């Protein structure tokens, strides 16, 4: 086992007038993938067994 | 004076046991030095200087008109990049040490050889351990270099001067555990290529291989400061004639260790004039030599010497003691000492001295006596034949000593020579532009260098940029400095600075501060009401 579109619609700070409320952001956030290894616990043990049969 | 010497080549990059690599503990060593050298109350007049392995206008970082300030701030930047080019940069660092000999009278040429006029220089040269390289392979003899010699270099023949010695660092760390803790107060050489080198000036090479071996080696190298005057001793001509108390059969015949020369500038008289008959008329002057080639001879000879001669305790470092030791410190006995290499016109070599102890038995005082001693102490037309055996400008300083009694000469035969008078104001000055030269251009770099070379394998002048550290894109200033993903944001806080009309805008986006921050700096730039009389 183991793009501006969007940052306009909802821009100005709800005012026109003023800047964002933010200061920036420091790297990008919220990391897309955040996968976890779940593909299986059945016949992986047997891959292994066939793998220590062919090595024997 | 000390000129600290850190390679900061591309070898020192490879880590030790602690963690940190070979660069970072120079550094940190060189600090601990600086903090163990405060304590002693005598560190109010010396100058701190650095070289490192870069190329002759990039080599210097602090030298003088160099306040501390400056050289911690360049020591602190050190990075290691480069070959291990230890022959120019020991040239470099001889050649500004040797900035301000020639102006200020120091070693003059002519007029003796003063060892009252000192300029004490200590370099340390933390280097790597092997394998030195000059840009072609890896050579195994370190020669130094001679390309453009200093104008005022041929007199002298040697890149050092008569007080310039030379320690090493080799910092052999392991890599694993630096186990090797065997023997607790020892400390052996390097022995490597500048092992030679260092022991020709007149210093040892230490070898680090722990953290408490480098503690070890500093605090013993913090002992070894002192007024330098290196003379080197010879047992030629008396086939060891020391049958004094036991029979002689040795090592300590070719002494090169140094004498503290403690003020009470140096007050004394009666120098070392030089080795050579000097002639009335000499166009070209024989070069000179860093080390004095003086030899003693075991001889009685009248050792009380009491006189009106003004005095000298030019105190003698003792390393090679343990000879005069095994005779029981010779009590109330001296042996004479004679320069060779033809002292007068015809003769080999002439006593003009002895080396007699002290009561306590301590160490050797270095009694420096006049040219020729046994004959003027002891006028019926004597003295005007007995002035033809000395050098002529000996009579220079000698005359101030009969300045305590009268003035019987003059300056009618006061002449060194017609022609070493000449080609000498010249050099002198040659000496200063060089000087001048040197320490004008020795902290601005001004490398603009960031280019990628495109080859072709418009045309021929195309050369792609390089990543510049210090940059400071103006965000307020400059367009071009905003890149895609924040650029509506910042397009509203350009324009709610702009739309503000406040007081001293600015066009940075978020310049907090620099990397210090000091509490009194920005407390004075303020106004304060108060003065707490209670």
């Amino acid at each position: 086992g183991q793009t501006n579109r969007r940052h306009t619609a909802a821009v100005p700070g709800p005012g026109g007038i003023w800047s964002v409320f933010h200061a920036g952001v420091i790297g990008r956030g919220l990391k897309p993938p955040k996968f976890v290894q779940s593909r299986n616990q059945q016949e992986v043990i047997y891959n292994t067994q066939s793998l220590l049969s062919l090595l024997v | 004076i000390l000129l600290f010497l850190i390679d900061t080549s591309a070898s020192m990059n490879q880590r030790s046991h602690l963690g940190t690599t070979y660069l970072d503990t120079a550094k940190g060593a060189v600090e601990t030095f600086m903090k163990l050298r405060a304590r002693d109350p005598a560190s109010r007049g010396d100058r701190y200087m650095l070289v490192t392995f870069e190329e002759p206008p990039y080599a210097i970082k602090a030298g003088w008109k160099e306040n501390h300030a400056t050289f911690m701030n360049e020591l602190k930047n050190l990075q290691a990049e480069g070959l291990t080019t230890l022959g120019q940069s020991l040239r470099t660092a001889f050649d500004l040490l040797n900035l301000n000999r020639l102006v200020t009278g120091i070693d003059n040429y002519g007029q003796g050889r003063n060892p009252f006029f000192l300029e004490p220089a200590i370099i340390i040269t933390i280097t790597d351990g092997s394998k030195l390289t000059t840009t072609s392979g890896v050579q195994d003899e370190l020669h130094l270099p001679l390309n453009s010699p200093l104008p005022g270099s041929e007199l002298t023949k040697e890149p050092f001067r008569w007080d310039q010695r030379l320690f090493a660092l080799v910092l052999r760390l392991p890599g694993t555990m630096s186990v090797e803790s065997e023997q607790l107060t020892g400390v052996p050489l390097d022995d490597s290529a500048i092992t030679p080198m260092c022991e020709v000036t007149g210093g040892r090479s230490y070898s680090v291989c722990s953290p408490r071996m480098l503690n070890q080696c500093l605090e013993s190298l913090v002992q070894k400061v002192q007024s330098g005057v290196v003379i080197n001793f010879e047992k030629a001509g008396p086939d060891p004639s020391p049958v004094e108390d036991g029979q002689p059969d040795g090592s300590q015949p070719w002494h090169s260790c140094h004498k503290l020369i403690y003020v009470r500038v140096p007050i004394g008289h009666w120098p070392v004039p030089e080795s050579f008959w000097p002639d009335q008329n000499s166009p070209t002057l024989p070069p000179r030599t860093s080390h004095p080639v003086v030899k003693f001879s075991c001889t009685d000879c009248e050792p009380m010497v009491i006189d009106k001669l003004p005095f000298d305790k030019y105190e003698l470092e003792p390393s090679p003691l343990t000879q005069f030791i095994l005779e029981r410190k010779s009590p109330q006995t001296c042996w004479q000492v004679y320069v060779s290499n033809s002292a007068k016109y015809s003769e080999l070599g002439h006593p003009f001295g002895y080396l007699k102890a002290s009561t306590a038995l301590n160490c050797v005082n270095l009694f420096v006596m006049p040219y020729n001693y046994p004959v003027l102490l002891p006028w019926r037309q004597s003295f005007e034949s007995y002035l033809k055996t000395m050098p002529p400008y000996y009579l220079g300083p000698l005359k101030k000593a009969v300045r305590m009694m009268g003035a019987p000469n003059l300056i009618a035969d006061s002449m060194e020579y017609g022609l070493s008078y000449s080609v000498i104001s010249y050099l002198k000055k040659l000496s200063q532009q060089a000087k001048i030269e040197s320490d004008r251009v020795i902290g601005s770099v001004g490398k603009k260098v960031v280019q990628e070379t495109g080859i072709k394998v418009e045309y021929t002048g195309f050369q792609v940029a390089l990543l510049n550290k210090d940059l400071k894109p103006q965000t307020f200033r400059n367009a071009y400095d905003i890149p895609r993903r924040n650029l509506l944001d910042h397009l509203t806080r350009m324009r709610s600075n702009l739309l503000k009309s406040t007081r001293r805008f600015l066009k940075g986006q978020d310049e907090d501060q620099v990397h210090s921050v000091p509490i009194a700096q920005m407390g004075n730039y303020q106004e304060y009401l108060k003065q707490v009389p209670s």
